[PDB]
């Protein structure tokens, strides 16, 4: 009863999903074996989401591993709950894709692309009923972005009925992580404009000032940044997984929070990041939350919201709480910051409340905003696209992947046509 | 299963190769006979019982170099057949090395590359060490060049070439050497490190303190920044950059392949109490002109691309402010075509250090390596020095004798007169 | 219900805070770590469970001050975000704290207050702690309060402000920072309480038998008076008055709300118990010059009006008794405008005496709020101290330094000089 | 927080600075290896307006030492504490400058100041928050005097925001030390008006005069003198170093005593002063220690304050201390005194209090008078220099270096009109 069938790609979408299973596995009672040691029915009653029931009373992700380089596999089978995956499910290359999209996509990805495809194929079909996919990736090297945009078209093309979901790590405005990152964004865009339901857009520069200003940590590591970016992917399955009051799914989230099919690109964000000598003096309840999520500061998307409008929100609150309270709350921030929701989408914010809190805690709330802002983003993109382009900088190691400027010429080209609708709407009354 | 071919020709390569598997089995614990009371696989090959074989192939035109190999502490580490010698030398005659003498021996290099490079499950590349100077590091290197992309291709090539000096010469005919082994080589190489044996004497003596260096530290040295390059590749890391990654990065235009490494931090005893090394402020010191391992001023130059590998107790936040601060520098000017400059490599093992050594443990150390408009001006040196002695003539006899043409040496000329031209051309800025 | 934002502002808005802040948890049984083994609320919210945390913000341009409080006995009792520190001070310079350092915090300083006033349902107004003469007491504040008016507006402020002595002083400028200060924050501010150290010197030394009084002492008997404007919101009187009250009663002229606070009994348990402590002994004793916290004379001057809040065991017959002789005191002149001149709280809580204090315990104590025309003597001795000092220009190039004109010195000069004819005329009686 | 750069130059420099750090050091508890072995949490919490901290609880002075010859350098080094500083902030040349400011200046530290520039940008860089730079030099030498001006110059253009104060050795009235220092000091003294925030005028006859009259030392040694001085400037920076009740520090004291830019030249005071005997005869209270420190005998410049006015005084004290008290004592030498003290500046004393003391004492006091008997001091120079310059003496020395007597003109010129500036505001009413 509702499978997703879960997807990691490359260094980064392995290192975060093995996060995200953590969790996952942490909520559910399930142990590094597989083995259910916790202590509510509520915890085994729906399961079957995220993990297959083997022999022997053990439990067993729905994930596949994807990855050109074999290092970061290893490093993960190695560590603690690496040993949770079905062996079978881990499919990875021995060449790697240097930074390249076009090796990612037609050449080292694609001789390996049939062979994920196989396991996936089987994975839907052991499955009742699937929701659909959600895939874990960066845009900005040559797996994540030419591989994963591969894999999303292969997939839809097999399955459109399913809703196709990405948390893409995009790459960010001060930094340059590295040199091609904008050929990689600019084309695996491209692709997820036209064949994902929605993408939450995570920004590294973005969870940094999260981790140094509000979590208050002088030292953030990775793990820190990617233990996040996996509480909030969880927030979002929290309703389909347990009971709840007003419950929403990813389908239901899709419809209420995409206004047009091309506009599916989320700032995601997440309530209460406290520091250790500061939670004590602050009461966490609804309030807290709500002051919390509405804010650029909070936000793992590297775009103020105040520099453009909100056209939809969606909010999903964990925890035993009063709904009413949860409305009232919602309304007054719309009511006061009027000026930042466009005015032709009425009570633009939607409630989600799930009764089950996330472990610690007496109660959190995970945000998906789909604001005009994240224009810019787009914008800074093409820009950096546009100067390296005009001058054939890197083209060569493209080109010599079989890649013509004429694709370079029309991902931009969409990519401009994005963003001038965004605009439209954004300026729209 | 990600292997790692290295191939040490003539002097230079062969006393460099010394340094390297010298430092890669103290950093693998392998002790001096292959043996050791799973990282190390990519530069070791595993035979019978606990017994592990150099993927490497060293050679050199006459014995002499590789003998002392052969008698020497490491001995037993080689296996005989990958340490090759011939009878005589090259005379620092690149036509001896690339037609007369080195014709002789190239299948035979090549047969033992192709034995090797079959026990191989996951070959990732090359690492070609040599010289610019002599006859073997400049006429043989180009054949060897030549073959491999005839029985490989696309197979990931890297050369760390000793550039010759403005000042600090070492023969006549270097300028010679130089210019042809470039020309020759060009077409078949994707990225090449140069670094400059003045430079680095100069490190040692202001950063090291050392009153009298000998090239077994220079070499030790480069060992550092070669191990950095790879450790990505022998150790687990955080974020990773591998040997194909580079060439992506780096390499704006084909023929514009000459990224500069530098290495920080080079401390001494002494000097490591007294100072804190922070991410920071090692990058700080890398980006400043007087650390870096080539003869040359990048301040009257532009960065085309950054790649900084860092190792060891690092941070990836502390990297990107370190990095932030570094744009805003008004004396490092990037070229206008290229809003991303870096790419960042953080692993998490310290840079593992020789006994006995003259650098300093530290917990953090860095390796950049960067591509400059800056490498024009010793172009332009080289070009000039070929210009002057070419004008008389002056030991050309000796080129031809060995069955050289002339009409090839201003072919190589006229080559490095566009290759220059290039240099010239991508400099300036976009115009509209 | 009714709560009240206390912010302490610079040094001695800080260090005076601490003595509040310290009195309020001893009043309400609230231990240094916010625990306690209803009425602490208009001053305490509440937090999790079993925790009372102070409405309150804590400000300064360097980060010393505010040191002591994050490492000292009640580090536990503030909550980390409400105290806010930049990194070098206002070094007593008017322009530093209202522009060039004072704009680096401001903002932040406004949404933290933001984010306390979101949290009242009954928010009552301000209570503003600093000083006239240093540079973050000065130009902070002014800027501080400029906001506050734009952004709240009809919600009351009051200051607690350190008048500088006559003869005594601290910095050489401070005639500079007070006449700036005075002259920016006037139109912004309902109500300001003077009080002058020497004064209170004075008082300490006469009337508590103390050799060598430390601020500290100064500061406790501030906290005093303060207790006893806010015990009327704190605790249940028979008769009520509530800070909205004051401004209505103390101020007849938008410009002219410059009262001053004397507090009775200040006595030792070795000269409390040769006393009985009447209603009318205590009031006498506040109403005559020698108890007074101003170094003015209101027997130079006029009264205006006067609020006398009680506390204790008081019967409101023997308030009335002792008001109504008062009133015939030759020494006690009124102006002719104002028919009836007191405003009278009675409440029933005995002021709570500090462990370890300089003050003996009683079972009634009063603080009068009086407004005078003596007050003009000191706006004029400022304003000659102005103009010595500004004849020559001296110091202002600092003050212009930091963005400062020279006419806007000129501009709160003559405001001042308004000021003070504004007094004067409100002096005289009215013809027929 | 508030992190301040020490700059020694010269012999006289160096061997003052030497003491400067030792002093420091006792008082934080630290180590002639730089850990710290003292007891108290206030020797650290303060530490980094001084030290940089090191790997592996080492802290090193952030100090720069600058010499045109290397045997002071190599003293220091040998000397007590001289391994505690960085190898690397020891800058010397190999000519040495012959008692020659041109040589200071243009020649000799020209060659050098490039390099000294480079270690003071790094340390400047090392620093979240740079207060400035204090300089310790003579006037009268070729070193501390040429090439110490210089370094301020540049100093100054480059931070020009940043406070720059200097302890300055200046020439004795009764014994000149060197033949040429009146020449010396008055091109520096040029370079000084223009380029420094406060200078502390020491002269060593005063000294002396202390050290035998009231100290009762029969036989003082140079390092005594010299830590009269060390006393003085800790003493100045107590305030910034510590917690107290009334916190100064450089920019409020150069506020408090600098009432017009060029008039900044200070009479440094200490108290108290007290032999091995002496010491037991008289309590050590607030007022004695005011009165110790007002008058002739007590004062460091040997320049008589009744035979001008005090234009401001600044007093720090140190230890535990009523304010009530020293407010009294403050006002009372102003009423009693009122003749001594310029008239257009009502309360003139500014005070400071801190409430760690110095070792060995229970309270002590630092005074900062800036009083137009100073004026004497530049008369002199001034009346010296003519009588050489009239004749042309030793101007070869100077000239041979490139110099040209158009310089000297106009820096006598300017010399001779902040005398008359000096008399002017003495003489208004
Ligand atoms: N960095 C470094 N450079 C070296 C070393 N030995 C020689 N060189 C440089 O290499 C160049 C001379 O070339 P060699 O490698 O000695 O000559 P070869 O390759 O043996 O060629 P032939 O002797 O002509 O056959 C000069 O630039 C030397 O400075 C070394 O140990 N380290
Ligand atoms: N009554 C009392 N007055 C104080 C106290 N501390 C300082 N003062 C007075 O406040 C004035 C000095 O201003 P401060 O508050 O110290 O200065 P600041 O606000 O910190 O401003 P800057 O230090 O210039 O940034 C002087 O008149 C002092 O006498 C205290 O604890 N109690
Ligand atoms: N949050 C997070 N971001 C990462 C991590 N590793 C890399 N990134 C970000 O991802 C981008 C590059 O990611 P990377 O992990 O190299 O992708 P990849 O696809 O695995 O690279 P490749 O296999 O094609 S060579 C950069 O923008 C970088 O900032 C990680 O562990 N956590
Ligand atoms: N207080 C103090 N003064 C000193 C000391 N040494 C020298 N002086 C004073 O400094 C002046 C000369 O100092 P000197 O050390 O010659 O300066 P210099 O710049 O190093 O001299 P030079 O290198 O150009 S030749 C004289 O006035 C002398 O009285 C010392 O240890 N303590
Ligand atoms: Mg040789
Ligand atoms: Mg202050």
């Amino acid at each position: 009863m509702r499978e997703i069938v879960h997807i990691q790609a490359g260094q980064c979408g392995n290192q975060i999903g093995a996060k995200f299973w953590e969790v996952i596995s942490d909520e559910h009672g399930i142990d590094p074996t597989g083995s259910y040691h916790g202590d509510s029915d509520l915890q085994l009653e729906r399961i079957n989401v995220y993990y297959n029931e083997a022999a022997g009373n053990k439990y067993v992700p729905r994930a596949i591993l994807v990855d050109l380089e074999p290092g970061t596999m290893d490093s993960v089978r190695s560590g603690p709950f690496g040993q949770i995956f079905r062996p079978d499910n881990f499919v990875f290359g021995q060449s790697g894709a240097g930074n390249n999209w076009a090796k990612g996509h037609y050449t080292e990805g694609a001789e390996l692309v049939d062979s994920v495809l196989d396991v996936v194929r089987k994975e839907s079909e052991s499955c009742d009923c699937l929701q659909g996919f959600q895939l874990t990736h960066s845009l900005g090297g040559g797996t994540g972005s030419g591989m994963g945009t591969l894999l999303i078209s292969k997939i839809r093309e097999e399955y459109p009925d399913r809703i196709m979901n990405t948390f893409s790590v995009v790459p960010s405005p001060k930094v340059s992580d590295t040199v091609v990152e904008p050929y990689n964004a600019t084309l695996s865009v491209h692709q997820l404009v036209e064949n994902t339901d929605e993408t939450y857009c995570i920004d590294n520069e973005a969870l940094y000032d999260i981790c140094f200003r509000t979590l208050k940590l002088t030292t953030p590591t990775y793990g820190d940044l990617n233990h996040l970016v996996s509480a909030t992917m969880s927030g979002v399955t929290t309703c389909l997984r347990f009971p709840g009051q007003l419950n929403a799914d990813l389908r239901k989230l899709a419809v209420n929070m995409v206004p047009f099919p091309r506009l599916h690109f989320f700032m995601p964000g997440f309530a209460p990041l406290t520091s250790r000598g500061s939670q004590q003096y602050r009461a966490l309840t609804v309030p807290e939350l709500t002051q919390q999520m509405f804010d650029a500061k909070n936000m793992m998307a590297a775009c103020d919201p105040r520099h453009g409008r909100y056209l939809t929100v969606a909010a999903v609150f964990r925890g035993r709480m009063s709904m009413k309270e949860v409305d009232e709350q919602m309304l007054n921030v719309q009511n006061k910051n009027s000026s930042y929701f466009v005015e032709w989408i009425p009570n633009n914010v939607k409630t989600a409340v799930c009764d089950i809190p996330p472990r610690g805690l007496k109660m959190s709330a995970t945000f998906i905003g789909n604001s005009t802002a994240i224009q810019e983003l787009f914008k800074r993109i093409s820009e950096q696209f546009t100067a390296m382009f005009r001058r054939k900088a890197f083209l060569h190691w493209y080109t010599g992947e079989g890649m013509d400027e004429m694709e370079f010429t029309e991902a931009e080209s969409n990519m401009n046509d994005l963003v001038s609708e965004y605009q439209q709407y954004q300026d729209a009354t | 299963m990600r292997e790692c071919i290295s191939i040490h020709v003539g002097q230079a390569g062969v006393q460099i190769g010394n340094a390297c598997w010298e430092l890669y089995c103290l950093e693998h614990g392998i002790q001096p006979d292959g043996q050791m009371p799973d990282s190390f696989n990519t530069f070791f090959s595993e035979t019978g019982a606990g017994k592990h074989v150099p993927r490497a192939v060293f050679v050199d035109l006459e014995p002499t170099v590789i003998d002392e190999v052969r008698t020497g502490t490491y001995r037993q580490l080689f296996h005989p057949e990958q340490l090759i010698t011939g009878k005589e030398d090259a005379a620092n005659n690149y036509a001896r090395g690339h037609y007369t003498i080195g014709k002789e021996i190239i299948d035979l290099v090549l047969d033992r590359i192709r034995k090797l490079a079959d026990q191989c499950t996951g070959l990732q590349g090359f690492l070609v060490f040599h010289s610019f100077g002599g006859g073997t590091g400049s006429g043989f290197t180009s054949l060897l060049m030549e073959r491999l992309s005839v029985d490989y291709g696309k197979k990931s090539k890297l050369e760390f070439s000793i550039y010759p000096a403005p000042q600090v010469s070492t023969a006549v005919v270097e300028p010679y050497n130089s210019i042809l082994t470039t020309h020759t080589t060009l077409e078949h190489s994707d990225c090449a490190f140069m670094v400059d044996n003045e430079a680095i004497y100069d490190i040692c003596r202001r950063n090291l303190d050392i009153e009298r260096p000998t090239y077994t530290n220079l070499n030790r040295l480069i060992s550092q920044i070669v191990s950095s390059i790879t450790a990505s590749l022998r150790f687990d890391g955080a974020l990773n950059v591998d040997l194909t990654e580079f060439q992506t990065n780096l390499v704006p235009y084909p023929r514009i392949h000459f990224p500069l490494a530098t290495y920080a931090p080079v401390i001494s005893a002494e000097k490591a109490y007294h100072e804190q090394l922070s991410v920071a402020e090692i990058t700080n010191a890398c980006f400043e002109p007087a650390n870096q391992m080539v003869k040359c001023d990048p301040r009257h130059g532009k960065y085309m691309a950054c790649c900084l590998l860092y190792r060891g107790d690092v941070v990836p936040k502390d990297v990107n402010a370190a990095i932030a601060t570094i744009k805003t520098k008004r004396s490092i000017q990037f070229v206008d075509w290229c809003p991303t400059g870096f790419k960042v490599g953080i692993n998490y093992q310290p840079p593992t250090v020789v006994p006995g050594g003259d650098l300093a443990k530290v917990q953090r150390a860095v390796c950049m390596l960067s591509n400059t408009t800056a490498i024009a001006e010793a172009w332009a040196r080289l070009d000039h020095k070929f210009d002057l002695m070419y004008a008389k003539r002056a030991f050309v006899h000796w080129y031809v004798g060995e069955g050289m043409e002339e009409g090839e040496f201003s072919e190589a000329r006229e080559d490095m007169a566009a290759l220059e031209k290039d240099y010239e051309e991508v400099g300036v800025d976009s115009v509209e």
